[PDB]
């Protein structure tokens, strides 16, 4: 038909990309919606669903947490952020991250692989007078 | 940095004051965007965005 | 030494021995989706620099 190259991307990975015929996403203006041959703009989009139509007609639904909207000659990449961002929220992550700092406190990895591993290797280890056993040096 | 899987190196790259790509800058084209709020806006979002992105790669 | 304990403590060298091993193949599979997560990082930054350094030129 006649379509344009979309992209979009996460900071974390790639969620789209392939021909589409148009889509439909909440700017921060208002209801936006791009066609094929649209003129180059920038622009900030709010949290929501984005409707894309791929080629051939097929509709695909995708929620971003917001982000930015880059159309360019023969390309628009949509730039997701991979979380609700603002000022308010922002703020709110910076002060608890200097908190954590403050105060020399535990928190759990999500490895237990590494977990109860390294653990036994602590216990098997631990108590050998091996090193004396042999005669070694060092 | 991992270069192969038995070499990994110690790097400690500048980001922000930004630096300095020949290849991403020297070159330019007719076209322009119409930035909705200033673009002055824009470039100050970009510019964290992407300092958050150098961070979390 | 005594014949004993000598035993007990080369068992549980070799237990150690077993474990570091099994550490070494998790560490190993863990590994290449440890790389893919690394690739699929770099569009993101590298898509958003041409931006900055072209909206950068003026």
């Amino acid at each position: 038909a006649m379509t344009y190259h979309l992209d979009v991307v996460s900071a974390e990975q790639q969620m789209f990309s392939g021909l589409v015929e148009k889509i439909q996403v909440t700017g921060s203006e208002g209801e936006l919606g791009i066609y094929p041959g649209h003129a180059p703009l920038l622009t900030a989009i709010k949290p929501g669903m984005i409707r894309i139509v791929k080629q051939h007609g097929h509709e695909e639904f995708i929620y971003l947490s917001g982000g930015i909207l880059e159309v360019q000659p023969g390309n628009v990449t949509v730039l997701a952020d991979t979380a609700i961002r603002g000022q308010d929220l922002d703020e709110a992550r910076a002060m608890e991250a200097k908190r954590k700092a403050e105060e020399h406190i535990s928190s759990s990895h999500g490895d237990v692989d590494y977990a109860q591993a390294s653990a036994e290797l602590a216990k098997a280890i631990a108590q050998l007078r091996v090193i004396e056993l042999t005669k070694k040096a060092m | 940095k991992f270069i192969n899987t038995m070499s990994q190196v110690p790097t400690i790259s500048q980001l922000l004051p930004l630096p300095a790509s020949d290849d991403d800058d020297l070159k330019h084209k007719s076209w322009d965007y119409l930035y909705e709020p200033d673009p002055k806006a824009l470039l100050d979002t970009l510019l964290r965005r992407y300092v958050e992105s150098q961070v979390y790669q | 030494a005594g014949a004993k304990e000598i035993r007990s403590k080369i068992a549980s060298v070799q237990n150690t021995q077993k474990i570091t091993k099994a550490m070494e193949m998790v560490a190993a599979s863990k590994m290449r989706k440890s790389q893919d997560r690394m690739a699929a990082s770099r569009p993101y930054a590298e898509t958003m620099r041409k931006v900055i350094g072209h909206l950068a030129h003026g």
